């Protein structure tokens, strides 16, 4: 898979479209898109382990973590594979997403295809807020909108 | 790093002092996990990350010729599993689950509500692209370059799963096995259900050999990774040519 | 730690909220390892170091009647094993090994050299006191206060093992099973072989009902704890009412 | 068992008689006796695990250690059950032994009956000589004389 795509949706007004592209085999992945309907400020942005959303974020489960580490920001050495940090939602409630990341992949053992991308309620504290919950979820709390990452043309 | 398999070389071994020497060459070497030396078989199994070239040279460094005869990994794994949730414009909704029973046989089983009673085409399509409802998903999944067919045809699109019947109340319950479809080969692709019947290529219509003339695409989902019921196996005990594994079901 | 058995109480349990309450009383109390609650059986198994008094009071502290119906420990163990090495003043030397096959059947098997060919009394004696050669060892081992006998007699000294035959070259090879003797009950006692034949109490000598008139005691050893071929079992895996144990032979 | 006894013997001139006595259930054990034929100075004094001397100190095996601890002196909290420290052998080569010890017993899980008592070549360093061998054997090295501890009248 060179390209992939995700369509975020939920119960609330949150919705959006995120693209992935990877040009080298175990190279970096460009992540880009838009999300309307958000509160202003920062929101957590995570690839969770499974794509099964029959039961919401209980079936999609935890942050995608094939190397059994603690939660962190994308720039940290100690992080989950799924940790892509935050997205900035402006005054109107739009976040123009743009990220580059070489820990996620579209192939191999860190392949995100078939897993659930999620925009969370609060901001990702990057594991630095200093408690048990900070090193699982970064206290971004509840799901706003989510979708399965699928293969794209 | 380099990832570890188990390497099997065959060595001419006769005396206990030869075996002492073979173990000697791999005893505490950088990156060799475990050595095992079946002297009835005249064989040396090597649990290691290292390349076959390098490891053959360390055995041959003593002065014995070490012919490699196999590589394997006694790691065990679960059957693969997946789920697609179908949604779209309006009434049609459903869940379809996939389970790879054998590496040659996949089990598909699901439930789709809000269908105009009778037969509807069900197909795996190429892309998991829900950007433009079900029209962004591309064609029937067809990596072998076959012509469209029904599930009882050798020549068919991998993605061709034939029809499902919506009952009285507009609801399709179905189970099926398919031998060309494979869960590992469709994660991230899409499942789509259609307006009307797939003709299985037997309509003599221009679309027959291409879509089976199935109509508008009503609802689609991405074929997504699911947790199994069962956790990943765990080795609890080993010996020479025996490993014992535990497999526990998931909590919830 | 070491006093960790498993306690079974029977409790009137009906709803899942009652079971929630039972677990509640033993959830994270000091010194309770594991709790397990068969609601079909209306029963609560408690892996704990604590006394049965104390644990019954914690269950009854909720307000629920907790009748104890059993205790056990699913710890597993090896059959017990032992060896005696026979030496003395004179010519005679030998090794005799013991293995408790079943808790009712002991297997004795050994080899004794330097004997005047024919039948010699073999007996376990009371003390493992080699201070004064074989004469400090006391009488035939007789905790049940029986009269001396032969191994085919119910009424006999536990220590009575009858006779063994020294062949042509003055060497006794023998196997025997004895149902009254028990390895755990003779560790630290002595095995002794005699100058001449044990008369099995059928000699009409004053010693018949006491030693079987067997003669001088030639050689003795203490019945000593032996390692046995196999290591102590190890639990490798558990769940609710199942444990899996490994048992490996010793390397050297 | 209230009383027990051991008769030490080897190939060399080392030999002796050691008595054990215990009056309370989990009480202390009085250990007393003599050993002739020793080199002058200190010698290790150990209950090893098994009594099986079909193959010497390889079959009798290690220091009796039911609690999987490191080697120590009798006075240490961290010790093997079998560790009774040293005996002082005088100019004539006799060690008149007299000891009290409440970690060995003549019953229960620390019962020494049926195991091998051993007088070793060098002195017991009490685990304090600072290497891997010091915390198995206390570098007392090879067996001089040994015997199975047996029940006594
Ligand atoms: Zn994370
Ligand atoms: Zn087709
Ligand atoms: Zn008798
Ligand atoms: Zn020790």
């Amino acid at each position: 898979a060179t390209k992939a795509v995700c369509v975020l949706k939920g119960d609330g007004p949150v919705q959006g479209i995120i693209n992935f592209e990877q040009k080298e085999s175990n190279g970096p992945v460009k992540v880009w898109g838009s999300i309307k309907g958000l509160t202003e400020g920062l929101h957590g942005f995570h690839v969770h382990e499974f794509g099964d959303n029959t039961a919401g974020a209980t079936s999609a489960g935890p942050h995608f973590n094939p190397l059994s580490r603690k939660h962190g920001g994308p720039k940290d050495e100690e992080r989950h594979v799924g940790d892509l940090g935050n997205v900035t939602a402006d005054k109107d409630g739009v976040a123009d997403v743009s990220i580059e990341d070489s820990v996620i992949s579209l192939s191999g053992d860190h392949c995100i295809i078939g897993r659930t991308l999620v925009v969370h309620e609060k901001a990702d504290d990057l594991g630095k807020g200093g408690n048990e919950e900070s090193t699982k979820t970064g206290n971004a709390g509840s799901r706003l909108a989510a979708g399965v990452i699928g293969i794209a043309q | 790093q380099g990832t570890l398999c188990t390497l099997e070389f065959a060595v001419q071994m006769t005396s206990q002092s030869s075996v002492d020497a073979v173990r000697k060459s791999l005893q505490g070497v950088a990156g060799v996990q475990d050595v095992e030396v079946h002297l009835e078989d005249q064989m040396v199994l090597v649990h290691t990350t290292l390349p076959s070239q390098e490891v053959q040279a360390l055995l041959e460094g003593t002065g014995r010729q070490a012919v490699l005869k196999g590589m394997g990994s006694g790691q065990l794994q679960n059957l693969g599993a997946a789920v697609a949730i179908l949604g779209g414009p309006g009434t049609v909704q459903g869940v379809v689950r996939f389970l790879q029973l054998t590496p040659e046989r996949c089990l598909i089983e699901g439930t789709i509500d809000g269908l105009e009673p009778g037969l509807h085409g069900l197909h795996v399509h190429q892309y998991g692209d829900l950007t433009n409802n079900c029209n962004s998903c591309g064609n029937h999944f067809n990596p072998d370059g076959a012509s469209h067919g029904g599930p009882q045809d050798s020549d068919r699109h991998r993605g061709d799963l034939g029809n499902v019947r919506a009952d009285a109340d507009g609801r399709a319950i179905f189970r099926m096995e398919d031998e060309q479809l494979k869960v590992w080969d469709v994660i991230g692709r899409s499942l789509i259900i259609d307006e009307g019947e797939d003709d299985l290529g037997r309509g003599g219509h221009p679309l027959s050999k291409i879509t089976g003339n199935s109509g508008e695409r009503l609802a689609c989902g991405i074929i997504a990774r699911s947790a199994g019921l069962f956790q990943n196996p765990k080795q609890i005990c080993s010996c020479d040519g025996l490993t014992i594994w535990e497999e526990r079901g998931r909590p919830i």
